[PDB]
């Protein structure tokens, strides 16, 4: 893919692959409240990055027009305001207040640095993929099961991760504080680059991470021991060492000495840990500190957050930010995921039915299965 | 008056205090006993320290996770499907938010309904 040849295929898309309706009917959310749409704030990056926000329209027939105007390389969607953002200037001030948005989450690959060893960056790898696939698992159940979030739509960022926007009308009347809450229930992970052990688990099992430990359990095998080799060699298990008290670290490194597979360092350390009780959780904690999501509570925490809006095109990679289905999860491959250029190319091979003629055509389907769904929520209800 | 209502909630025995967040609608849980050993071991190990028996003992409540945010924040209370598992302090403080609330909007009408009673002498005099 030639970035170069980006300001040449965008128009075409915005024009002709974009899925408008279905991108009005979500943001809508059926017309049930007024303004609902007219009080959406957008921002927009045109070339040369510049950023431009507090962007609103009447409809989706003012939309199509700006946007195939502006031709902006990225897509923010905001919140809903109190007003119409493009009148912000309009409004006293105190008075321009964001009210409702959904509740968003941003798994970022660069964010595991300190834990993969296959890529660093924004590299990323058919062996580390599944950081992501165990997130996914991971909070969703947990969005599903303990919080009863029941519209969630899982978006690949285009790069280095994947987005979810959970949408119920509970979940987008939270408060900044209930915000922060639902963020800080579901994360364990914490601390910085200066921090080695990041998970302290207490003699007690909280049941969420019970069942986040059980969900890790089953990737656990595949990811760690047979992909990562998180014990491949001195280097690398020196970390594990340091993770785990000393008093038994020497006992450790010996046995490590005569293991040949990773499989079976970890068998031993298994083993010399359940020998040595308090410490019985220490092989979750080290679990918890290679698979468990990372979020930036900062993210999530903020109703006024901009981020990448569904069906964006990456200024990098050029990859649809696709919608990815819960079902098929463990066959999403970030690798496939249609370019812009791919698209392109399929477009000028053969009107509302165009973008079933190309390959970004499921991925639409899964979202009109979503929004099909918050449709029957809004209608049932 | 929100003081004496604090006061007053403090001297409540536990029966009592659910007879009163049942007759305001406050909803505030009660679990029945069938849902509980449903949950019994995520209820066993959601609240610190708590027995066996001592919680065959207890019996707890169900709240919107948006009331016990400082609660689920720190991960001592279970949530399950939008709803925490409370047991039987930090309550009062949630019923006096609510009663702050109602008194405030109260009040406000108070003052808007106040040149109906100046016309009463009689009551002029103590209200003024
Ligand atoms: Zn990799």
């Amino acid at each position: 893919y030639d970035p170069a040849s980006l300001p040449d295929v965008l128009p075409l898309y915005y024009r002709r692959l974009f899925p408008f309706y279905q991108y009005f009917r979500w943001l809508n959310y059926g017309g049930v409240v007024k303004n609902y749409f007219q009080h959406r704030e957008f921002s927009f990056t045109l070339k040369d990055d510049v950023y431009v926000r507090y962007q609103s329209f009447n409809n989706q027939s003012e939309l199509e027009k700006e946007m195939q105007k502006m031709c902006p390389y990225k897509i923010d969607i905001g919140a809903v305001y109190s007003h119409r953002p493009s009148l912000h200037n309009t409004v006293k001030s105190g008075t321009f207040q964001a009210q409702e948005k959904e509740l968003v989450f941003d798994i970022d690959m660069t964010d595991y640095d300190d834990v993969r060893r296959c890529c660093s960056s924004a590299d990323i790898c058919p062996k580390c993929w599944t950081l992501m696939t165990i997130a996914v698992r991971i909070l969703d159940r947990a969005l599903a099961e303990d919080f009863g979030f029941k519209h969630r739509l899982w978006v690949y960022s285009g790069r280095r991760g994947v987005h979810c926007w959970v949408c119920d009308d509970s979940a987008r009347k939270l408060s900044q504080a209930e915000r922060s809450a639902v963020a800080e229930y579901l994360s364990v992970v914490k601390g910085g680059e200066e921090t080695i052990k990041k998970v302290q688990l207490p003699e007690t099992i909280h049941p969420f991470i019970g069942k986040s430990l059980k969900m890790v359990e089953r990737y656990f095998e595949k990811y760690a021991l047979v992909d990562q080799d998180i014990l491949e060699n001195k280097q690398c298990w020196d970390k594990v060492i340091a993770l785990v008290p000393e008093v038994a670290r020497e006992s450790l490194l010996r046995e490590f000495s005569k293991a040949r597979s990773s499989v079976e360092r970890w068998d031993k350390l298994s083993s010399c840990l359940e020998a040595t009780r308090r410490y019985s959780n220490i092989p979750k904690e080290i679990m918890l500190q290679f698979c468990y999501p990372r979020l930036d509570v900062n993210v999530s925490k903020g109703l006024n957050h901009l981020l990448k809006s569904p069906f964006s095109v990456h200024p990098k990679t050029g990859r649809i930010s696709v919608p990815i289905d819960c079902k098929k999860l463990d066959q999403f491959d970030p690798f496939s995921v249609p370019t812009i250029s791919l698209i392109c190319s399929e477009l000028d091979n053969v009107r509302t039915r165009d973008y079933k003629r190309t390959s970004l055509a499921p991925y639409i389907k899964v979202f009109e299965q979503f929004l099909d769904k918050l449709d029957q929520s809004r209608k049932g209800e | 008056e929100m003081d004496l209502f604090k006061f007053r909630f403090g001297l409540l025995t536990k029966e009592s205090v659910q007879e009163f967040l049942k007759l305001n609608d406050l909803q505030y849980v009660a679990i029945s006993e069938d849902e509980k050993n449903m949950h019994k071991e995520d209820l066993m190990n959601s609240s610190f320290g708590l027995s066996l028996t001592k919680m065959e003992d207890t019996e707890f409540y169900k709240v919107p996770f948006q009331a016990a945010l400082d609660l689920v924040r720190p991960r001592k209370v279970f949530l399950w499907r939008g709803f925490a598992f409370i047991p039987h302090k930090d309550i009062v403080s949630i019923v006096l938010n609510d009663f702050r609330a109602k008194l405030s909007k109260a009040l406000a009408l108070s003052a808007r309904s106040l040149p109906v009673v100046q016309s009463d002498e009689r009551l002029q005099p103590l209200l003024n």
